[PDB]
Parts: structure tokens; C-alpha cells; sequence
């Protein structure tokens, strides 16, 4: 029931990579997935959420820029960006929503500290 | 959008004493509200469910209560393994919003 | 007690009249937020097979019941077509539905994990199993009961109070039509110029007491020139003659 | 709950002619001393109609329905009870049922699974009894329920001496279903080939079903054994025609004349009068109907390159 | 030339045209049957609809009688639904005449605020003050010309 990280590397502004977070047997399509954003020195920010019915709700700050989908059998959630403006030097925490109404299920997942900058690796 | 605010930013003075950490919301919200506990550098964890439940494994002394745009919680005992940050988060009212951040540190 | 969210109560009203002024009378002045037809013309524009529902939800979902928007009640419990004709009616029910001790008789489906087509009811009382582990049991981990309850304590504010919504809808597929509401019965006028209107007859003339003898079924009356000249009063069943002025 | 009664001693139905029966009130208009020319569905004058006799010998087959049906029954013992209308009658499509109770007439628009031989008579041999009301397996999807005043009838069953003639005309149009009814007493003449004369048909019921209708079957009234009096009922079909109707001084139809039967009837219809004078009258021209149809087109088989235009790189 | 201007909901833009029934075309703004002019309508969802909801635009819903063409009514008094006196109350059968929209971006295309500007003018009766850019020319007498 644990979560598997998948991501890394350095990218330039205007480019996007293939964000993925895998599951250890928990269904990803017939469930409630969600990713959030954590910054150095600043607090958490909600990024996106997908319901079991295919309804995608994400923050208006990234309107018409993120595409998210749950794999049919790989148990891995996928997302792709569009038109990075270089403010998302972040760590992306993948998970599912913590509780619908009342449950003891509270598992989380690790995230990769991705960075976006014009200067490449030095 | 709900302006998510908390005045007591840094309760670093309390070492095993009374803690008056609390959060407020702009619009009136019900108990659909919880918190995360995050050690620096790893994924957060849950302690309270629906502002009235408790995590499966945590000390029993944790007791929080709040209604009417005001949520309060106390940790009167400061065990050394709880030196991290606490975050407030209201949900079920899109968009889902997070608190700016609270600091606690032992001397 | 209205039906809960999981089973929206069906009620196919037919073979009657149209009256919605009492709906204005139920609650203090509010807005219908009507989608299909403008509210002022619901008394008119009569159709067949008026289609009514009844269920109680929270305040937030009242504005979220609109077609096109998804969620939990609008997605996993009750969804509307994109060509939905008709509109919803909502009012506050703090004084009736809400209970001081806490009424938990109203429950909703939060876990269904399948998109709902418009206009069908699903009753999945059985527990669901998730995590690629066969649960098949009762009160187990990763075995979530799909039916959970509202809380309707009266101390809460607007947005969490119970609202009783009656989603009317109309369909028109050939048919002779059976639901329509008349009104505005007026006083009859004798020996004066009148713009009369009897049973859908439009004309002008002066109405006087007549002498001809009708049949139990015949209503109108026509002269040699093929024009209406005798009309039977719909309410009190005598015969009035029409004369030019 | 029914059983396969069978034991049907079927005979060819009789053929008689309807002199002038089957004229009803077209519309709800009051007219006095006028000749009005109308165009509607009517039973043609001097038309062939089917006679069914029940005595032993039973007669109740399913019959086609189209453009309305004229039904007649000559009886003294009031044995005919109901009618069944539908298109499949297999608990798949909704059906209509007309049935008279002792003090009710009731109208059933619902999904029925009808029995092979609907009947309630056959009890205690000669004795009557409308038992086995469950001519349908179950009422799955009911839409229209209605109750009103039943029709006139006489108690018990009298053999012979038919003194009541009941005429009904059933017409489906624009979803509406209309039943017009008429009753005449004392028929001393032997019940054959219908009485002679004219009698209008007052409207009785109009009702909004809007369902399909293609064929109907009549309903006649320890599941075997029936030794009772005779019964005769006649059926006829309608075709769209034009009639000329004479309203009397009180607004009751008194004499109707056809328009497409005889040249004399045609000229009576044309002149809007019931009598003609010595002379020559032009009615209408004649023209040969088409025999068949032919089409001539080129012989092309290759498909057009719409795809290239609409799927260009 | 004249210029009437207002904002209405999308579904009601059909009622503006000459001779139609409903709330807008009978209680708020009625064009004469014999209209002579134009009508304009362009979606203004971003400009005129506040995200939270703007209540500056109001419409009259209950009124005793209709509106004569090009007539304005700014009165705001309780309207008696029944025989009962209303000395000014919010209770039974006494209701406020006019109500306000709550325009929000999330609503459907039919519920977003369009904008209406109705140009009304009259022709061929009097001296004209405003008209077309067409440049003038010389004047000729006694010669068959196209004037
Ligand atoms: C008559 O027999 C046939 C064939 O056995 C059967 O399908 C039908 O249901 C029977 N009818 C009744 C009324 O039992
Ligand atoms: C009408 O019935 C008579 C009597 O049986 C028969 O001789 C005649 O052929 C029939 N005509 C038609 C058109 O069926
Ligand atoms: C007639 O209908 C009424 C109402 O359903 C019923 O009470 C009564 O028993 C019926 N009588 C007969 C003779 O069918
Ligand atoms: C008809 O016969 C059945 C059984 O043969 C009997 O139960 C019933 O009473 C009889 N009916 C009459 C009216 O005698
Ligand atoms: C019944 O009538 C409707 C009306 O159009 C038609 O669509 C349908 O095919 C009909 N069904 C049958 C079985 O005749
Ligand atoms: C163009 O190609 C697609 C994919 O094969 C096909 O579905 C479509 O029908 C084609 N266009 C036309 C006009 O056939």
C-alpha cells in the first residue's frame, strides 16, 4: 500500500517532463488521487486532484496547463505540464486524498525535488 | 477561495507545556478540516480526521476541537520526536487551501 | 421525511393542472435559478408527463446541481443530462429537517467509482473492496462502506443546512399532452361590447341570453355563413347568443 | 391463470351487407337544418361485413385493426363484456383493455400477458360466472387507470328473443382513442343481416392513450362446459371517404348520403342536395393510375475521393 | 439617433426583439411593435460578471400591469398577491417586486451576462444631423443628373 517515487533531473523553462507516482497494489483509476506542492522556505500548495469518475480539479494558478491521468493496470498516476514559467521549483508530493468522511487510511508518498532553471547542471 | 490564517506562527517557547495552536477561516466552515505534521524533508502525516478523530498510532493526549471558523488544538506534552512543522488544511470546499505554516522547536 | 441522497424518490405526476404560485409562498423571497424555461412562463407552456424528484442535500450542492458540473452528489448520486429541460427548486429547511440532537437519517453515496449516466438510480448497499485484496467481509481494512451520513446540527450556518430540492423536468415525445393549467376566470358581461374568449374562441360581440336548445355534448354554434353565433358558457351551462354591434 | 381450452369447432364466418349503419357525429358543432359535406373515416354504404355466431360452437378469434373498427352485437342476455386492443399481447408492449363490471366500466392501459383463450363463461356448464379475472399474468407497467359509469344491461341470461342491439365504433387518431356508442331496443325481426333503417351515433368517450393499435379481440362471457343462449356480433372496417349529412331542426343527424359509391350518389354529393333534376351534370374527370415505376441511371462503382480532400496532410 | 444600453442574461436576449412575452419584454423593457433600428449583443462574461457574484444588475419580477413601449418604472413597493392588505411586510402574499441576479463565471453559457445596445432612429422626416461619411461634391441645375 506504499507509494513509489518516480521523477528527477533538471529541465529548462518552457519544457515539461513525465511526472509519475506508482502504487503498491492500490487502484489508481477507481480511487481519489491527488498531488501537492512543497517549497523551500514556503508552505504547502495543493496542485491537483482526480476522482474515480474522471473529474479533474486543479488550482486556477495552472489553468489549462496540467494533464493528469490514471493508468489502467500499471497502478501509476501520470501528469504532464505545459508552458513552465519557472516558479515550480518544488517538490511534488503524490498521494490519495486523506479521508473521504471517516477512515483510518492515511498513507502518504515521497516526492522528488524537481527544479526548473535556465542554467543547466554545472 | 478561503483565506486561511493562523496568528500563533511560532510556538518555540513551549517545552512540555501548554500549547494554544489554532487556525481560522474566512468563510464559515464545519468540522471538515484537518492538519498535517511534516518532518523537514519527507512526506506529511495525519493526526486528526474530520476535526474530531485521532490517528491510529499517536499519544492519546492529543485532543483538538473547533467549530464556527475557529479550530483549536493543544499538545501539552512536547516529546522530542515532534520537532517539526504543523499545517492547517480545509477541504471539501474547492479550491482546497493550505495554511502558511506553523513552527515549533524545543530549547 | 424526504428521501435520502442515495435513493432519489421518483414521482411521475400526470393528468392534472399547472400551479406554481404556492411555490413562491412556501419560503421567503428567493431565486429559483431556473434553467430550462423562464420562471414567469412555467404557468403557461404546458407539457406532458411532468417529471418530479425529491431529495435533501447540503447548501453547497444546491449551486452544484447544475448540469455540466461534477462532484460527489452531482456525479456519484444524481446527474442531469446536458439537454436537461426543466429546473430545480430549493429552499432552506432548518426548522423542519434539522434536529438539535443530531439527525443522521440522511445518507449519501461517496464511493461508487463509476461515472453515472443521466437519470438512473443505483443502490449499491454492499461494501466495496480496494487494494487488490479480496475482502468479501464486514468491518475490514480497505473495506469501505459506500453509504455515509450527513450531519444536520442546527448550530451550523448557511452552506451546511439541509435544503429540500424538488427537481422538476419535462419531456415532449409526440403524445396528446395531459398536463396544463388554466386560470383567470372573469365575470360575464351582458348587453355590452365585449372581447370574449370561451374555450379558445376569439372574437368580438355582444352577449345576450338565447333561446336555442343544444344537445348534451354539442358546445359551439354555427350559422349559414359558417361563423360562430351561439356559445355555451363553460362554467354555468346555459346558452348565450352573439350579435354584432 | 388460464388453461388451453381448445376444443374449437371453427366454421367459416358469415358474410352480410351493411345497408346504412355506421354514421356518427363528426365534430362538436351545433347546426340546424343544413346539409354539410364532410371528409372523414366512415363505413362505406352497402359494404361486406363479417358475422360471427356463438351458441357448442364458439367464435372469438383475433382480428386485424386498422383505421378504426365498427362493432355491433345483437343480444338479449348481455353476454359480450369487454375488448382487448394491442399490437403484441405478450407482456412486452403495453396494451389496452375495456371491461364492464356489474356497476363499473373500467379502462386498463398496462402491460399484460394475456391467456390463449380469454373467457370467463364456462362454469357449471350452462351456468354463468365471470370467474378467473386473472386473464393477465401480472400488471407490470400501468399508465392509465380510469373508472366511470357502465353500460345498460339486463340481469341473468335469456336464450333467444334478442331485443337489444348495441353499436360501437372505435377510432384511433392523433394518439387519441374515441369510442362512440349507441343502443336500440326490441328487435322482433329475426337477427340476420342487421336491421334496416338509419340511426346516428352520439359520441361517448374520448381518451388520451397515444399507443400503438394493430389488432383486437372481443371478450365474451371447471374451465369447460357452456350451454347457454345464442349470440351474434358483426364487424366491419372503415376507409377514408366523403359524406353529406343532413342536420335536422334540433341538430341530430337524420339522413346521410355517400359520395363515392354510385354516379347518382356522386352527383347528389356534388350538388349539395338530396334530389336532382333532369339534365347533364359534370362530376369529375378520370385518369389512368401509373402501372409501375422505372429509373435509369449511369453505371458507376468507384468511390469518390472525398477522403483525400477531408483527410489531407 | 438614440442609444439604449443595458445588460441581460443570455436566455433572455430573445425577448428583446419586437413583440415578445415574458418578464423582460413585458415588465422591464418593451420595444414598440413598429420598431425601426438595430440591436447588438456580445458576450461580456469577464467584464460584467464578478467572480464572487455581482448584484448591481437588478430586474423587476412582480408588477400589477404591463409596460407601455419605451416606458421606465423605478418604483419599488410591495406588490399584493392576494386580497389581504399589505401595509408593508415581508410575510404572506406580500412580496418584493424586483430581484437581483448573481452572475458568476462558473455558470453555463446561457446564464452569462450578455450586453445589449439598441440603436433607435427615424428616417426621411426632418433635417438630419448625424450620417454617413460620404464626401460631398458640386451642384448642378437644369441638367439631367443622378442626385
Ligand atoms: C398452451 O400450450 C402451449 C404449448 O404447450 C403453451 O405455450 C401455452 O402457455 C399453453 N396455454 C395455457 C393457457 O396454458
Ligand atoms: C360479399 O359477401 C357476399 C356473400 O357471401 C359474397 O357473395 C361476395 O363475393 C362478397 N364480396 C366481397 C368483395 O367480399
Ligand atoms: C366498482 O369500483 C369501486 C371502486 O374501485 C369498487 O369499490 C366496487 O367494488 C366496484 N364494483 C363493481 C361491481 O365492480
Ligand atoms: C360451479 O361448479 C363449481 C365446481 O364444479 C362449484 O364449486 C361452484 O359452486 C359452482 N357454481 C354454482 C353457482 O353452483
Ligand atoms: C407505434 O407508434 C410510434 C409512433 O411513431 C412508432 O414510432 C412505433 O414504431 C409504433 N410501434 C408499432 C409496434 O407499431
Ligand atoms: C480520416 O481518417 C480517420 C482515421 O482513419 C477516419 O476515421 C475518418 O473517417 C477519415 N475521414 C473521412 C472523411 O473518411
Amino acid at each position: 500500500v506504499q507509494l513509489v517515487e518516480s521523477g528527477g533531473g533538471l529541465v529548462q523553462p518552457g519544457g515539461s517532463l513525465r511526472l509519475s507516482c506508482a502504487a503498491s497494489g492500490i487502484i489508481v483509476s477507481s480511487n481519489y488521487m491527488s498531488w501537492v506542492r512543497q517549497g523551500p522556505g514556503k508552505g504547502l500548495e495543493w496542485v491537483s486532484v482526480i476522482y474515480s469518475g474522471g473529474s479533474t480539479y486543479y488550482a486556477d494558478s495552472v489553468k489549462a496547463r496540467f494533464t493528469i491521468s490514471r493508468d489502467n493496470s500499471k497502478n501509476t498516476l501520470y501528469l504532464q505540464m505545459n508552458s513552465l514559467r519557472a516558479e515550480d521549483t518544488a517538490v511534488y508530493y503524490c498521494a490519495r486524498e486523506v479521508v473521504g468522511s471517516n477512515s483510518n487510511m492515511d498513507v502518504w508518498g515521497q516526492g522528488t525535488t524537481v527544479t526548473v532553471s535556465s542554467a543547466s547542471t554545472k | 477561495d478561503i483565506q486561511m490564517t493562523q496568528s500563533p506562527s511560532s510556538l518555540s517557547a513551549s517545552v512540555g507545556d501548554r500549547v494554544t495552536i489554532t487556525c481560522q477561516a474566512s468563510q464559515d466552515i464545519n468540522i471538515y478540516l484537518n492538519w498535517y505534521q511534516q518532518k523537514p524533508g519527507k512526506a506529511p502525516k495525519l493526526l486528526i480526521y474530520d476535526a474530531s478523530n485521532l490517528e491510529t498510532g499517536v499519544p492519546s493526549r492529543f485532543s483538538g476541537s473547533g467549530s464556527g471558523t475557529d479550530f483549536t488544538f493543544t499538545i501539552n506534552s512536547l516529546q522530542p520526536e515532534d520537532i517539526a512543522t504543523y499545517y492547517c488544511q480545509q477541504y471539501d470546499n474547492l479550491p482546497r487551501t493550505f495554511g502558511q505554516g506553523t513552527k515549533v522547536e524545543i530549547k | 421525511r424526504f428521501a435520502s441522497v442515495y435513493a432519489w424518490n421518483r414521482k411521475r405526476i400526470s393528468n392534472c393542472v399547472a400551479d406554481y404560485s404556492v411555490l413562491y409562498n412556501l419560503a421567503p423571497f428567493f431565486t429559483f435559478k431556473c434553467y430550462g424555461v423562464s420562471p414567469t412562463k412555467l404557468n403557461d407552456l404546458c407539457f406532458t408527463n411532468v417529471y418530479a424528484d425529491s431529495f435533501v442535500i447540503r447548501g453547497d450542492e444546491v449551486r452544484q446541481i447544475a448540469p455540466g458540473q461534477t462532484g460527489n452528489i452531482a456525479d456519484y448520486n444524481y446527474k442531469l443530462p446536458d439537454d436537461f429541460t426543466g429546473c430545480v427548486i430549493a429552499w432552506n429547511s432548518n426548522k423542519l429537517d434539522s434536529k438539535v440532537s443530531g439527525n443522521y437519517n440522511y445518507l449519501y453515496r461517496l464511493f461508487r467509482k463509476s461515472n453515472l449516466k443521466p437519470f438512473e438510480r443505483d443502490i449499491s448497499t454492499e461494501i466495496y473492496q480496494a487494494g487488490n485484496k479480496p475482502c468479501n467481509g464486514v468491518a475490514g481494512f480497505n473495506c469501505y462502506f459506500p453509504l455515509r451520513s450527513y450531519s444536520f446540527r442546527p448550530t451550523y450556518g448557511v452552506g451546511h443546512q439541509p435544503y429540500r430540492v424538488v427537481v422538476l423536468s419535462f419531456e415532449l415525445l409526440h403524445a396528446p399532452a395531459t398536463v396544463c393549467g388554466p386560470k383567470k376566470s372573469t365575470n360575464l358581461v351582458k348587453n355590452k361590447c365585449v372581447n370574449f374568449n370561451f374555450n379558445g374562441l376569439k372574437g368580438t360581440g355582444v352577449l345576450t341570453e338565447s333561446n336555442k336548445k343544444f344537445l348534451p355534448f354539442q358546445q359551439f354554434g354555427r350559422d349559414i355563413a359558417d361563423t360562430t353565433d351561439a356559445v355555451r358558457d363553460p362554467q354555468t351551462l346555459e346558452i348565450l347568443d352573439i350579435t354584432p354591434c | 391463470q388460464c388453461v388451453n381450452l381448445t376444443t374449437r369447432t371453427q366454421l367459416p364466418p358469415a358474410y352480410t351487407n351493411s345497408f346504412t349503419r355506421g354514421v356518427y357525429y363528426p365534430d362538436k358543432v351545433f347546426r340546424s337544418s343544413v346539409l354539410h359535406s364532410t371528409q372523414d373515416l366512415f363505413l362505406p354504404f352497402f359494404s361486406n361485413v363479417t358475422w360471427f355466431h356463438v351458441i357448442k360452437r364458439f367464435d372469438n378469434p383475433v382480428l386485424p385493426f386498422n383505421d378504426g373498427v365498427y362493432f355491433a352485437s345483437i343480444e338479449k342476455s348481455n353476454i359480450i363484456r369487454g375488448w382487448i386492443f394491442g399490437t403484441t399481447l405478450d407482456s412486452k408492449t403495453q396494451s389496452l383493455l375495456i371491461v364492464n363490471n356489474a356497476t363499473n366500466v373500467v379502462i386498463k392501459v398496462c402491460e399484460f400477458q394475456f391467456c390463449n383463450d380469454p373467457f370467463l363463461d364456462h362454469k357449471n356448464n350452462k351456468s354463468w360466472m365471470e370467474s378467473e379475472f386473472r386473464v393477465y399474468s401480472s400488471a407490470n407497467n400501468c399508465t392509465f387507470e380510469y373508472v366511470s359509469q357502465p353500460f345498460l344491461m339486463d340481469l341473468e341470461g335469456k336464450q333467444g328473443n334478442f331485443k337489444n342491439l348495441r353499436e360501437f365504433v372505435f377510432k384511433n387518431i392523433d394518439g387519441y382513442f374515441k369510442i362512440y356508442s349507441k343502443h336500440t331496443p326490441i328487435i322482433v325481426r329475426e337477427p340476420e343481416d342487421l336491421p334496416q333503417g338509419f340511426s346516428a351515433l352520439e359520441p361517448l368517450v374520448d381518451l388520451p392513450i397515444g399507443i400503438n393499435i394493430t389488432r383486437f379481440q372481443t371478450l365474451l362471457a371447471s374451465s369447460s362446459g357452456w350451454t347457454a343462449g345464442a349470440a351474434a356480433y358483426y364487424v366491419g372496417y372503415l376507409q377514408p371517404r366523403t359524406f353529406l349529412l343532413k342536420y335536422n331542426e334540433n341538430g341530430t343527424i337524420t339522413d346521410a348520403v355517400d359520395c363515392a359509391l354510385d354516379p347518382l350518389s356522386e352527383t347528389k354529393c356534388t350538388l349539395k342536395s338530396f334530389t336532382v333534376e333532369k339534365g347533364i351534370y359534370q362530376t369529375s374527370n378520370f385518369r389512368v393510375q401509373p402501372t409501375e415505376s422505372i429509373v435509369r441511371f449511369p453505371n458507376i462503382t468507384n468511390l469518390c475521393p472525398f477522403d483525400e480532400v477531408f483527410n489531407a496532410t
